[PDB]
RNA sequence: UGGAGAGUUUGAUCCUGGCUCAGGACGAACGCUGGCGGCGUGCUUAACACAUGCAAGUCGAACGGAAAGGUCUCUUCGGAGAUACUCGAGUGGCGAACGGGUGAGUAACACGUGGGUGAUCUGCCCUGCACUUCGGGAUAAGCCUGGGAAACUGGGUCUAAUACCGGAUAGGACCACGGGAUGCAUGUCUUGUGGUGGAAAGCGCUUUAGCGGUGUGGGAUGAGCCCGCGGCCUAUCAGCUUGUUGGUGGGGUGACGGCCUACCAAGGCGACGACGGGUAGCCGGCCUGAGAGGGUGUCCGGCCACACUGGGACUGAGAUACGGCCCAGACUCCUACGGGAGGCAGCAGUGGGGAAUAUUGCACAAUGGGCGCAAGCCUGAUGCAGCGACGCCGCGUGGGGGAUGACGGCCUUCGGGUUGUAAACCUCUUUCACCAUCGACGAAGGUCCGGGUUCUCUCGGAUUGACGGUAGGUGGAGAAGAAGCACCGGCCAACUACGUGCCAGCAGCCGCGGUAAUACGUAGGGUGCGAGCGUUGUCCGGAAUUACUGGGCGUAAAGAGCUCGUAGGUGGUUUGUCGCGUUGUUCGUGAAAUCUCACGGCUUAACUGUGAGCGUGCGGGCGAUACGGGCAGACUAGAGU
């Protein structure tokens, strides 16, 4: 399933804004709800959960697939942390947002549904697809020419392309040079409660 | 069913295995009575027979090679002690 | 007897091969006496290997392999090897 | 590479110590709700009783034959002709002991693991060496009859065989005497002489169609039997045993053996639990756990046991002989009352029990299996389909802008706040559902025709897929067809209003409700999860509350009233040796699957394949001797005189 609800109060119950773009904020303060005002008790248990629903809720992953990415994480020689990030990151619908073809998270997952994309010369459709070190991603040659990819084709400036994935000529396409690591790739949370939240 | 046909062969294989093993029996008890009455002379044959038979009963497959060769040295050892 | 045959050990629609010698009197996915190589029948043409030398080992000890054994025996050129036939190699 | 706590005894405190909760899991059931797909899974109770259909046949290249089809065939013009492909019934071979089901019994060499078999067997298959030689009498079937209600059965004639019987020759049969090797006591293996013995089967041929038969040496396979070690509760079961324990001679078996028998001796087992009672199929595994442990044995795989209840044998290489035979018993049915028939714990299905568990489906297309020279024929194995959110996984119910703070709801200190970018509206894309269309891989196969003579090889041709006109691809219009459930006092994320007023009711704990209830019911709001969400049941966890890792006994539960002493456990200093413990290394084994790590393939994942780990162990060889132990000594410090 999906949320498919308001991401306006979502990120206004985690006190944190996880949009940006046209919808950036709301312009005004952060009460939830009608008792969004209180000055509440913090417990410890909180914090673990609020950070787990901004990590769920950053990348639209529902808590039993999240939870099944946590057993891979900690299974995972390394660390946890930088684990469940980069299994997180390396999903294919976010690979095209933070390629610089999205407005938003929800659209691009629209888009990599509506099977826009071949990665190998591939039709995939589902948005939790993994991409992988020298994965190259190629958009339908038979979907282009469309509004909502073309406004995509000229507004490639803007926000910046991080270093592990590439982005080419009019023919856009995607080069994957190693798996990221989003420890230094856009946190806006701290995975290490993640991991606590996952032992209690 | 179809079974009856080896209902049937079952039967005719059973009477002819039972008339062997009683003529092997009769031979040998035979041979023992030549051998209690000790004489020495009749048995001396009567051994030869008996082996014969019990060779003969092996080959036609109704005893054991192991069983006929069990009986023949029991018998030959019965002679050898009179 | 002993047979060479092929037990389908894949998924519900993809029919993995493994090439087992077993004796006859069993089940098919049963405990195999010695598994000696693997048939795919959904690559290319198929993927076919043999380990070719305790191939060579059970059929001139005995083992009869069933009808779709032969033909890979064939393919693998081990059958040509043990019977004494020019064409050693036919994949 | 992995370990979290909280509530509750008191006016308060700290300990001890129970109880309860937060996690996971399920072959589940129930309540509300319910879009799709992929892969799994489905009588846990009555091993209760079973209507109906199907689950084991095949060979004319073994045989006599000619009920059926096709024939050249005569001719009846509706009947003829085994000579003739072909074939019902029948003799004969092989198969039917596998495959499939269930877990009642079983505490046992049943199972797991490692050995032994000099104590054994093994059809078909592979392979070496020999041979395949003479005869003879019947009967099934047919035909004529008899008996019986049936189920079946008696007689007379008549005919074969690779059916049956008797001979000749043939060493792995036997007896006696010897040699040569080896050892682990019986002995084993190989040889020499003498004396006794033991088989066979033929059929076919478009002309190198081809199938066969018997004795033996050696392989492979499967199996039997014996042993070490391992895995439940119970002493409020303490004496069990007379073929019992052992021996000798016989018998019996494929094989050792009290397996059986006659005789002889008087032993055997037991506190390290005999005998008895309860429960139970065992394991690879599955669930949980940081681990050690605990629980469990369901899908899948291996072994065992059984087939209405009890007993027995026959045939055979091989029998718990599920769809074989004999007897007894219970039950159901037929009967002319004399007598007969049956066995779903095979697939599907019915009644019953139950909280609860499916279709009287399709196909031999693929793999495995049986018979046949083969084509072929059989296969409810199997391959799939149907049904059930029963489970795991994956994807949808839109996306990008937009304070009318729409409207309304609810709260308000009546000022406003909230639902809330959420809607309206603008615009964009159609994953899945819908409509139309093309259409598979699984088949380097199975068949007949051509080079190739055959064997082997392509060649090309038809033709062959249950799944299935399915998956998938392509195209069309449209936000278009698609969200619920639980909770919000603390544990534990989530708060207010109204109604009610120890009542109605809630509750896992302790508690909440007797007129301003965040704990009852509704509303608004919120939180968690999501095609699911809750409750019940059961197991582990938390529980260091059975403590090996890892607890205790002055007063919290806990030192026997005290001593002596049996088995047992433990043991001072020192020398040598052994190498049992211990430890190093190597070989074998520890099936596959499952599990972990890495890839590979299904659009991803679940799922699946490959490789390495793991498999803690056990057995064999070869090293070490610090410590433990054994054996042989020494010493005086402990102990005693
Ligand atoms: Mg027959
Ligand atoms: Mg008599
Ligand atoms: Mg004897
Ligand atoms: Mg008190
Ligand atoms: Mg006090
Ligand atoms: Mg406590
Ligand atoms: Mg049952
Ligand atoms: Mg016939
Ligand atoms: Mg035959
Ligand atoms: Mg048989
Ligand atoms: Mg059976
Ligand atoms: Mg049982
Ligand atoms: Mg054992
Ligand atoms: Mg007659
Ligand atoms: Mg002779
Ligand atoms: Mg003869
Ligand atoms: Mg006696
Ligand atoms: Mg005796
Ligand atoms: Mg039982
Ligand atoms: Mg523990
Ligand atoms: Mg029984
Ligand atoms: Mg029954
Ligand atoms: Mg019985
Ligand atoms: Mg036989
Ligand atoms: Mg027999
Ligand atoms: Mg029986
Ligand atoms: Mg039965
Ligand atoms: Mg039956
Ligand atoms: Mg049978
Ligand atoms: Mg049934
Ligand atoms: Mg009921
Ligand atoms: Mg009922
Ligand atoms: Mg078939
Ligand atoms: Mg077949
Ligand atoms: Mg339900
Ligand atoms: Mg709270
Ligand atoms: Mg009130
Ligand atoms: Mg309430
Ligand atoms: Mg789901
Ligand atoms: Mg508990
Ligand atoms: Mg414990
Ligand atoms: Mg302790
Ligand atoms: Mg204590
Ligand atoms: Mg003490
Ligand atoms: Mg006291
Ligand atoms: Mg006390
Ligand atoms: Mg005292
Ligand atoms: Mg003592
Ligand atoms: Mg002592
Ligand atoms: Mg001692
Ligand atoms: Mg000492
Ligand atoms: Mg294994
Ligand atoms: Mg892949
Ligand atoms: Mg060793
Ligand atoms: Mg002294």
């Amino acid at each position: 399933a999906r949320y498919t609800g308001p991401v306006t109060r979502k990120s206004r119950r985690l006190r944190t804004d996880l949009v940006g773009g046209d919808q950036a904020f709301e312009k005004r303060p952060y009460p939830p709800g009608q008792h969004g005002r209180a000055r509440i008790k913090e417990s410890e248990y909180l914090l673990q959960l609020q950070e787990k629903q901004k990590a769920r809720f950053t990348y639209g992953v529902m808590e039993k697939q999240f939870r099944r990415y946590y057993e891979e994480a900690v299974r995972q020689p390394g660390k946890t942390g930088e684990e469940l990030l980069k299994i997180l990151e390396s999903r294919l619908d976010n690979v095209i947002y933070r390629a610089g073809l999205a407005r938003t998270r929800r659209m691009a997952r629209q888009l990599v549904s509506h099977g826009h994309f071949n990665v190998n010369g591939v039709h995939v459709n589902v948005p939790s697809y993994r991409v992988s070190q020298y994965d190259i991603v190629d958009v339908r040659d038979k979907s282009l020419n469309t509004v909502p990819f073309q406004i995509a084709r000229e507004t490639a400036g803007e926000r910046p392309i991080p270093s592990w994935l590439q982005v080419v000529g009019e023919r856009q396409r995607v080069l994957i040079h190693q798996l990221p690591e989003r420890a230094q790739i856009d946190v806006p949370l701290t995975e290490q409660l993640i991991v606590e939240y996952y032992s209690k | 069913k179809s079974q009856q046909k080896r209902n049937r062969t079952n039967e005719r294989a059973r009477l002819r295995n039972k008339a062997v093993k009683s003529s092997l029996r009769t031979a040998v008890r035979a041979f023992r009575e030549a051998a209690h009455a000790g004489d020495k002379a009749k048995a001396a044959e009567l051994l030869a027979s008996t082996n014969r038979k019990l060779d003969k009963a092996a080959s036609k497959g109704v005893i054991h090679k192991n069983q006929a060769a069990n009986k023949k040295s029991a018998l030959a050892q019965a002679l050898n002690k009179l | 007897a002993v047979k060479i045959k092929l037990t389908r050990l894949g998924k519900i629609r993809n029919p993995q091969y493994r090439v087992a010698v077993a004796d006859a009197r069993t089940r098919r996915d049963g405990r195999a006496i010695e598994v000696i190589g693997r048939y795919h029948p959904k690559e290319e043409p198929s993927l076919i290997e043999i380990n070719s030398e305790r191939a060579q080992y059970w059929l001139s000890v005995g083992a009869q392999p069933t009808e779709p054994v032969l033909k890979l025996l064939k393919i693998t050129g081990d059958w040509q090897k043990f019977k004494g036939l020019p064409g050693a190699q036919g994949r």
